[PDB]
């Protein structure tokens, strides 16, 4: 109530306001005007402006009191596509359209159709060739349904068809940027030179996980009490990242090439806590992208690093794995 | 109109007809004769006959008292918790005068498809009316009926029919059809049917209706599955791309599936001779990875080529 | 009963190492209105769940000990009693996914979802990590959807197996191992509780550095000398390691010494008994590889074949139902190596 | 009209369904005849199935096909109960008929259960004479054999270029558009022997049209609705990785990725498909590419970080082609 | 852009397919090695026997006479007999006696006894009337309460010995058997004939009946009878037919058949008529197994390395169907007691998707789903290749299981309990919270050092009774 995550505090309410991505808010306005709209895509990396931008077209299209009605966030969630998600869509197109407001009317064009709105509904485990197909199509004049997609991977082109689908961009690093400054003016963040551009890096365009780290940064320095600025250390600390320092040392150990020396730093390092995972995307990091290697070594280190994250993904025992990483590293 | 299916037409309507099994055929036929019908539950793979033997066996222990003293209840039929405590329970009830030693018989077909309260009412019915009437169930999977059902019964596992029953019967159907056979078109029948006979039937069926004479490769047109000698030629390739092609072409744009492909495959080198037994493990080994990382999802076309690459690599390297 | 539990610190004050994480945990604790989402990781037996229940306890009050035993039973597809020992709390509540195999999406589902019938219920879910990725999945939806009754707290020895949005909208805690000092001083104060006659501190020391960085292992073995000699440490006093520990050392002597199929039975029986007194497989494989890599007949090259299969093996054995044979595989690939 | 072109092209004969010439042949052999068995028609979406038998039920059915047809879907929110109900109140009523062979066309029949499967399969058993059935399906390996040994099993084949190019020429004649032989050439290799997606494509290419009259339609038009890699970015990374430097292969792979967002499992089919076209001096080359694609490929599926996937098929394919010279 | 790659274009030859007949003879399914169903000998039927020539099953011709044929412990025996006469007589006399008894267990002979006992009081079959109550009617309030009440109220028109037996009180329904445990707390309350109830588990039974059964020692254990006993009974079952049949034969069926009376009298009702046709397989033989050395070691590596891919492809498909088999609906799935917890839905309609009562939860996975008998399954080629060469993988198969392991946990950590527990309640709170792992790897082999140590001074001779976390672990 009175705390509200940053996230969802910060979320742009009108349309045109979304930051960046002309290409997207300019036809959606042209679209909304046009009072109604196909049931459309859209692309991008997860958390990108994908959420926000479809619940500021619906914010400028129906009314805020109309909202919670009219809208039905049936997205991939407790709803399942056939024993939830049809059945609440066809009790909702048992519904229809609640009082109209007073704003809302000649302001809001307010268009009969309902929008439901499927976040990531592909990963689902109800595959819905035409089971929806049917549901816009009995009650496409009372309702419509967008879906949310990451990449242009669409699983079937029937209830996929008439498709405008947009591209949503890469967030630029300048306006992400901004939009965290911001965001941290508001919010009264003490940070100095280097906690957003290294909050982004690690995000990696990612703004609503740079927004949550940023939020969880000034709670915590809120929490110690000090009043500094947030340093990159605790930024990194709350994301996983293992300091460069320990990564240095790692790399000098495998150039080292002493099997004795490399199973005492993996021992010493297991008791630290870091995970191997995040070592293990640092060093393809500090390897593949250094210009100091030959292209076979490069090579080599790709599909070993590959591996070790490969069966560190399925839940083995990082010792072994990571020294067996740094083994096969130092014999390259 | 419509002509009568050889799977129809040419049914066993006695227990010696049924090939397959000989010793629990030679002992239903004993059971027939004398009676005293024990409350048994066949089991086993489809098309094997055993819903055929069940009939045999009630219409040989009857007779004329057939239709008065037979109620069969299949997956169509209703098979609640009230048709077990009203019908099966009345008709267990029933008067009906039968000569000595033969018994009334509830032929439960399907009883894998029924719910397990049903079962459970069963059980007293049959331990409390087992002087007068006796319960016949046909199950393809033998775990779905419960202990209390299975510990008043005679289990019966019918086994997959061998190559060589299946070959005197289709001899036999031949033979009264007047169809013009080679080796090659039979074997290729038996190699289809897999020990499904009721399948062996269809194809034979199928092939005398659409090319005539039963070729090998007449067989292998209407069976709608990848070529057992195509699959082979894939799998035995010298030359990777080669292998790739016929994947490529003959398979993969003919519209047939990954499960179709492997299973073509693995049959195809379980059946292989000339590769020693190790390689032949190794290859359904490679197979086996293929068939999880299409059950996992991930059914692409390049799984398909990587496990060629790897056959390929144990066939001409090892 | 044991003096890993008597003397279990059970206030965020008595958290004696780790004071920033102590401090921090205060913090969090010093506004209850709002517990993010935490993912505690770090080494084995180096104080997490205490930290998770003082903080629990902090926030609470000293009932979140209190603890009940409610035993649940539930069947899958193919018939079995799949049996829980969900220990609960007026408080809090706290599962265990490994304890429920394959299956630890649909219980972990049914088990939430009988919570949020009912200011916020905290529940704990030892060893995140062993949880499927379907069942990760069904978190993530329940921490979104479910996040104003619900706080879930994870505690796991490894966080790589978590996907990404469970880090994402988690606070991710790390706790470092203790370091030797501060076993040491641990088990001084232990000692100087239940009046421990020690000739020096150097048995202390020594007992922090077998136990390598845990705890409780540290805490049993102080427990098992101290009864072996009757509260009388001395110098010449061995440390007690436990039984399956010195026949994997046994185990690798035969495996480096026989290298034959007869061994290899030999070696099969062993992992049989190993496994037959109810010793998880992972750890099985990591004594008896850390073990053989620390053999003085050995060079370079060996040791990382050893490495490499070990790996392998790990991975299988992580996707595998019968630990005997990716066991008895390791033990083969390693003497034919080792020739 | 108002209509998605979907309906309005679907086959109203026989003789309209291309593509498929033997199961039509086999089909009007069957009414001519008029020994009808109970039919399986099973294949990839978008074969003709459905447009086959329809076009057959109205050939032999004339105007009382509306009530001598019924046609079902078992995914619809019926369930065993409700699906047998219907089947056996239409195949044992013997209604005031003209004929008879009641025909039942159960759509998606795979989504039926086994205990489904074989009550369907009792059903049809008992009710032959008057009623017959033509089941319908998509995957022959997701049902039962009891089911499929009641059945004349009809395989539908992906439609061959020869086809889905003559419905090209019908359509767009009627239609009154241009397809650039470029472009035709890209929508027949991206349809996969799926009409359906094709009429979608063509609809959605008629709409994205400023004048719909006589603007040609290009290649970058159909790869961009459909949404499908073109084949010169695929290339170009090929080449990328093939020929330059580790840092600008991933700087290529990285950007072709964020912009046209396409993900790592489609570049990799993609390359594949390509470096089949091209020869390879060596096998191992061959053997050692597709092996570690399919590697990373079940990797990506089952979850990781992207990065090193990336970098793992950067250096696979400079490994691989690096063998080979 | 064209951005050509640096790689000549391929020609690719045109493939044709024009098989011999000779390539399709090839097809030909070797003879698998795998495969040994090894035949018995035929019965020899002796004689012309009486018992042969019956029209009864073979399981009802030899039911019991007397209270020294049912396979039941003798002690339990004389508790259930003494029980029923000082039930007859004490209801006799106007009536702080309860009747009622709970036959739990999960023995064969738990009806069969009842009736025995009656036929040794009475002296005579048609003097006693039992009233059984099975599962085959519908065991409902407002369809027997009243039956009931006047069968237990007044006497049978015809000494009355007569006795109410509820046969299977483990399976009911929830809607069709309504209030029938009320049913049977009201019949307690006003009854002067004996309540026997008989069932495969007590946790079904509600507790405040199990506490009254067992303040009156009416609460009766049937276990589990030996194989021995049971196969002894069958030989002399056989020697009244005078039926020869090989020992090996016979030990098979009886171990089969899980020592079940019932079911190895149809299985030999069945597998001893007079035909010339060989006996079942029963126990399968080796298919010429030969659990060789291997020889070199590199042949074992691949042995085993190939053993442990083939576990990894069990595990990974051995529950991954493509068909989507259906969920039972008599089964207690939460969808279904969520559904019966809503007041919207009438009796008619609970009475279509009625659940039968239980205890434990029957969740489910509908994409998990274990693999139909015809679906694709190559880890059971490979299984059953291997096998068939090596023997320790068939003594693997079994070796090791689920529930063992499991109990021997559960039996291990009692132990732990008890020895810390008897130290010179919070460890039973506390230790369960840590986890499962940890109790496997550092508490329990510490428990058994200290509990070894402890034995060693009390040879000698701060905690007491080691010697059972001594024997867990051994
Ligand atoms: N263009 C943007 N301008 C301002 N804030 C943005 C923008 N894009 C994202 N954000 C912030 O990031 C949050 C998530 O953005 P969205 O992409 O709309 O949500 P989302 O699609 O649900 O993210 P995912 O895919 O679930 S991780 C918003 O609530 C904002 O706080
Ligand atoms: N051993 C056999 N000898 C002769 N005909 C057989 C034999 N086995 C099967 N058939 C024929 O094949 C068909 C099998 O029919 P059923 O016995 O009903 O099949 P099933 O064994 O019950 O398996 P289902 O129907 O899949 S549960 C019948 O037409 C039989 O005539
Ligand atoms: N062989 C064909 N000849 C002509 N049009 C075809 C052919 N195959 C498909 N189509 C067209 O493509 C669409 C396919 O429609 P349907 O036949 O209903 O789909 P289907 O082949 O039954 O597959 P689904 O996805 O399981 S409904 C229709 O618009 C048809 O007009
Ligand atoms: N020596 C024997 N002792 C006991 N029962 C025997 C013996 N010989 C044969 N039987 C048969 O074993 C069966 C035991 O009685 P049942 O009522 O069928 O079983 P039950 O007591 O209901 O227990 P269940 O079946 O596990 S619920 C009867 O059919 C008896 O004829
Ligand atoms: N701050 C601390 N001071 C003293 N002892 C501690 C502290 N933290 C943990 N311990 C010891 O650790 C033991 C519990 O470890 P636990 O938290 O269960 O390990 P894990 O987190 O690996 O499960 C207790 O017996 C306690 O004595
Ligand atoms: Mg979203
Ligand atoms: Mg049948
Ligand atoms: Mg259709």
């Amino acid at each position: 109530l009175a705390q509200q995550p940053w996230v969802e505090k910060y979320r742009p309410k009108n349309l045109d306001e979304v930051t960046a991505q002309d290409h997207a808010v300019t036809v959606l306005k042209k679209t909304l005007k046009s009072a109604n709209l196909p049931h459309m895509l859209f692309y991008g990396p997860p958390g990108t402006g994908k959420t926000s931008t479809i619940l500021a077209l619906t914010k400028e299209l129906y009314g805020p009191d109309l909202m919670k009605s009219r809208i039905l966030e049936l997205n991939a969630s407790d709803e399942r596509g056939i024993s939830i998600v049809r059945e609440k869509v066809k009790n909702f197109a048992r519904l229809t359209v609640s009082k109209p407001s007073k704003h809302d009317l000649e302001n809001y064009p307010c268009p009969p159709y309902k929008i439901i709105i499927l976040d990531e509904a592909d990963s689902m485990t109800a595959d819905a060739q035409s089971a929806l197909r049917r549901t816009m199509e009995t009650y496409s004049g009372v309702t419509r349904f967008c879906l949310i997609c990451n990449y242009v991977t669409r699983i079937i082109d029937p209830l996929a068809s008439r498709c405008s689908k947009f591209r949503f961009k890469a967030l630029d690093a300048s306006n992400a940027i901004d939009r965290l400054r911001f965001i941290s003016e508001q919010e009264n963040v003490k940070c100095d030179d280097g906690v957003l551009e290294r909050i982004l890096d690690i995000s990696a365009g990612d703004l609503r996980r740079g927004i949550t780290l940023l939020q969880s940064a000034s709670k915590g320095a809120q929490y110690l009490g000090d009043g500094k600025n947030i340093t990159s250390t605790q930024v990194e600390e709350l994301a996983g990242v293992v300091p460069h320092d320990i990564l240095i040392e790692i790399v000098e150990k495998v150039k080292s090439g002493d099997f004795d020396e490399i199973k005492k730093y993996v021992n010493t390092f297991m008791k630290s806590g870091w995970s191997a995972a995040s070592v293990v995307n640092q060093l393809h990091e500090y390897y593949i992208t250094n210009d100091n290697f030959d292209t076979n070594f490069k090579n080599q280190i790709s599909w070993l690093l590959f591996t070790t994250d490969s069966r560190l993904n399925n839940g083995t025992n990082e010792h072994i794995q990571l020294l067996n990483l740094l083994v096969k590293i130092s014999q390259l | 109109s419509l002509q009568l299916p050889w799977v129809e037409k040419y049914r066993p309507q006695v227990l010696s007809d049924i090939v397959g099994n000989k010793e629990t055929i030679d002992r239903l036929q004993q059971i027939a004769k004398d009676g005293n019908m024990p409350h048994m539950i066949i089991s086993g793979m489809p098309g094997i006959g055993k819903t055929t033997s069940v009939h045999c066996l009630a219409h040989e222990l009857l007779g004329r008292s057939y239709a008065d003293g037979v109620l069969e209840l299949n997956a169509s039929d209703d098979r609640g918790i009230d048709v077990v405590r009203n019908q099966i329970k009345h008709f267990a009830q029933k008067k009906l005068h039968l000569p000595p030693g033969k018994h009334k018989i509830v032929i439960l077909d399907e009883a894998d498809s029924m719910t397990a309260g049903a079962q459970q009412a069963l059980r007293r019915t049959m331990e409390l009316y087992s002087n007068s009437t006796r319960f016949a169930f046909a199950c393809n999977q033998s775990n779905k009926i419960i202990e209390p059902l299975q510990s008043r019964c005679a289990i019966l596992r019918y086994s997959k029919l061998s190559d060589e029953d299946v070959l005197k019967r289709l001899l036999q159907i031949i033979k009264l059809e007047d169809v013009k056979y080679t080796n090659d078109g039979l074997e290729a029948i038996i190699f289809t049917a897999e020990g499904d006979m009721r399948q062996a039937i269809n194809n034979l069926q199928s092939t005398v209706a659409g090319h005539g004479l039963v070729n090998a490769d007449n067989v292998f047109k209407i069976v709608d599955s990848p070529h057992p000698l195509i699959v082979k030629k894939m799998l035995l390739a010298s030359n990777l791309e080669d292998s790739i092609q016929i994947l490529r072409t003959d398979l993969w744009k003919k519209g047939y599936s990954s499960i179709d492909i492997v299973t073509t495959s693995f049959r195809v080198t379980k059946n292989l001779a000339q590769v020693k037994e190790s390689v032949r493990l190794e290859m359904i080994k490679e197979i086996g990875l293929t068939h999880m990382r299409i059950l996992e999802g991930v059914g692409t076309y390049l799984q398909l080529a990587s496990m060629l690459a790897k056959i390929h690599k144990l066939n001409n390297k090892a | 009963s044991l003096w890993v539990d008597k003397y279990r610190p059970k206030s965020l004050n008595a958290l004696s190492h780790n004071e920033e994480l102590t401090n921090f945990l205060k913090s969090l604790s010093d506004q209850p209105r709002d517990l993010p989402h935490l993912l505690l990781y770090g080494p084995n037996g180096t104080g997490k769940k205490t930290r998770c229940m003082a903080l629990l306890e902090s926030i609470f009050g000293p009932g979140v000990y209190r603890l009940k035993i409610d035993v649940r039973q539930f069947v899958t597809a193919s018939n079995r009693k799949l049996e829980l020992n969900v220990v609960s709390s007026p408080y809090h509540l706290e599962i265990t996914p490994s304890d429920m195999g394959n299956n630890d999406r649909i219980v972990i589902q049914e088990l939430l979802k009988e919570v949020a019938q009912m200011r916020y219920k905290c529940v704990i879910i030892n060893e995140a990590n062993s949880l499927t990725k379907d069942a990760q999945a069904a978190l993530r939806r329940t921490m979104e959807k479910y996040s104003k009754n619900i706080r879930l707290i994870m505690v796991c020895d490894s966080m790589s197996p978590i996907i990404a949005p469970i880090k994402s909208r988690c606070l991710l805690i790390r706790c470092p191992a203790p370091s030797d000092s501060e076993i040491s001083t641990i088990l001084s104060d232990v000692v100087t509780n239940e009046r421990i006659q020690l000739e020096t501190k150097d048995i202390l020391k020594r007992i922090a550095q077998a136990s390598n960085g845990n705890l409780r292992v540290s805490l049993l073995m102080l427990e098992s000398m101290a009864l072996n000699n009757e509260l009388a440490l001395k110098s010449s006093s061995p440390i007690i390691k436990p039984d399956w520990i010195i026949v994997i050392h046994k185990l690798t002597r035969k495996i480096v010494k026989e290298r034959s199929v007869n061994s290899l039975i030999e070696c099969r029986a062993v992992l049989y008994d190993l496994l037959a007194h109810c010793i998880p497989a992972n750890i099985i494989l990591k004594e008896l590889t850390f073990s053989l890599l620390d053999v003085e007949t050995l060079n370079t090259t060996n040791k990382s074949s050893i490495i490499e299969y070990s790996s392998v093996f790990d991975e299988r054995l992580s996707l595998g139902n019968k630990a005997i044979f990716h066991l008895e595989g390791f033990i083969a690939k390693v003497m034919c190596c080792l020739d | 009209e108002n209509l998605p072109w979907v309906e309005k092209y679907r086959p109203e004969t026989l003789d309209e369904v291309y593509g498929q010439n033997e199961v039509i042949t086999t089909v009007r052999k069957f009414v001519d005849e008029g020994k009808l068995p109970h039919l399986l028609f099973y294949g990839p979406p978008g074969t003709g199935k459905t447009s086959t038998i329809v076009a057959l039920a109205r050939e032999i059915y004339g105007k009382n096909y509306s009530n001598m047809v019924l046609e079902l879907n078992a995914s619809d929110d019926r369930g065993i109960d409700v699906v047998r109900n219907q089947i056996k109140d239409f195949a044992s009523t013997r209604q005031i008929f003209s004929k008879g062979f009641k025909l039942i066309i159960l759509d998606e029949a795979d989504a039926m259960t086994n205990a489904a499967q074989n009550a369907l399969r009792r059903v049809i058993e008992r009710y032959t004479k008057n009623t017959r059935f033509c089941v319908l399906a998509n995957y022959a390996h997701k049902l039962t054999p009891a089911l499929l040994s009641r059945c004349t099993r009809f395989r539908f084949q992906p439609l061959p270029q020869e086809a889905i190019e003559r419905r090209i020429a019908n359509v767009l004649v009627h239609e009154k558009l241009k397809l650039s032989p470029n472009a035709e050439k890209a929508l027949i290799e991206l349809s996969n022997g799926d009409m359906r997606r094709v009429l979608n494509v063509l609809q959605s290419c008629k709409a994205t049209l400023d004048n719909p009259d006589e603007d040609e339609i290009s290649d970058d038009v159909i790869y961009e609705c459909c949404g499908a890699p073109r084949p010169s970015d695929l290339k170009a990374v090929l080449k990328s990785i093939l020929e330059d430097d580790w840092g600008t292969a991933h700087y290529t792979l990285n950007k072709v990725r964020s912009a046209k967002g396409l993900a790592l499992i489609d570049l990799i089919e993609g390359i594949v498909k390509i470096l089949e076209d091209y020869e390879l001096q060596n096998e191992e080359t061959r053997v050692h590419l597709l092996t570690k694609l399919a590697d990373i490929e079940y990797s990506i599926s089952k979850g990781g970080n992207d990065q090193i996937q990336g970098s793992a098929v950067i250096g696979a394919i400079k490994a691989s082609f690096e063998n080979e010279t | 852009r064209s951005v050509d790659i640096p790689l000549p274009f391929r020609t690719i030859p045109p493939l044709n397919h024009n098989f011999l007949p000779s390539d399709y003879e090839s097809l030909k399914d070797k003879n698998s090695a795998s495969c040994i169903p090894v035949r018995y000998q035929a019965p020899v039927l002796l004689g012309t026997n009486i018992k042969r020539n019956t029209t009864l099953t073979w399981p009802q011709l030899f039911k019991p006479v007397t209270l020294k044929q049912v396979l039941i412990e003798p002690k339990l025996k004389l508790r259930i007999k003494n029980w029923i006469e000082t039930s007859f007589h004490t209801l006799e006399k106007p009536t702080e006696f309860v009747p009622l008894m709970i036959l739990h267990g999960n023995s064969i002979g738990k009806k069969t006894l009842i009736q025995t006992i009656m036929r040794e009081i009475a002296g005579d079959d048609n003097s006693y009337q039992i009233y059984e109550v099975n599962s085959n009617m519908n065991r409902s309030k407002k369809d027997l309460l009243d039956i009931l009440l006047d069968f237990t109220t007044t006497h049978y028109v015809k000494s009355d010995y007569g006795l109410v037996l509820f046969n299977d009180v483990d399976v009911l329904f929830k809607e069709h058997d309504r209030g029938y445990w009320a049913m049977i707390s009201k019949l307690c309350e006003f009854s002067r004939r004996p309540l026997v109830l008989t069932c495969k588990d007590l946790s079904l039974v509600p507790s405040e009946l199990i506490a009254l059964a067992s303040e009156q020692n009416s609460l009766f254990h049937t276990k589990k009878i030996s194989t021995s006993t049971v196969y002894a009974f069958l030989t002399k079952y056989l020697k009244s037919l005078e039926i020869e049949v090989c020992d090996d034969w016979l030990r098979d069926v009886v171990k089969q058949n899980n020592a079940d009376i019932r079911k190895c009298l149809m299985h030999l009702q069945f597998w001893c008529v007079d035909t010339e046709a060989d006996l079942i397989s029963s126990k399968n033989r080796l298919p010429v197994l030969t659990s060789t050395l291997g020889s070199s070691v590199k042949d074992i590596s691949q042995l085993t390395d190939l053993l442990s891919i083939n576990d990894v492809i069990g595990q990974a498909t051995l529950n991954r169907s493509m068909v989507r088999q259906e969920i039972d609906s008599t089964t207690m799935t939460p969808e279904k007691v969520n559904t019966f917890q809503d007041q919207n839905l009438d009796d008619e309609m609970k009475l279509k998707f009625d659940y039968v009562i239980d205890y434990k939860l029957h969740l489910n996975d509908p994409n998990r789903q274990p693999l139909l008998p015809f679906e694709l399954n190559i880890y059971q080629h490979i299984q059953e290749q291997l096998e068939a060469r090596y023997s320790y993988v068939r003594e693997a198969n079994h070796r090791l299981d689920n529930e063992y392991l499991v109990n021997r946990f559960k039996k291990m950590t009692e132990s732990t309990l008890n020895f810390l527990a008897s130290r010179i309640e919070n460890a039973e709170i506390d230790l369960l919270s840590a986890t499962t792992q940890q109790i496997k790897a550092e508490i329990n082999p510490f428990v058994f050092e200290i509990a070894k140590s402890d034995a060693n001074v009390k040879n000698e001779n701060f905690n007491a009774d080691p010697s059972i976390v001594v024997r867990k672990w051994e």
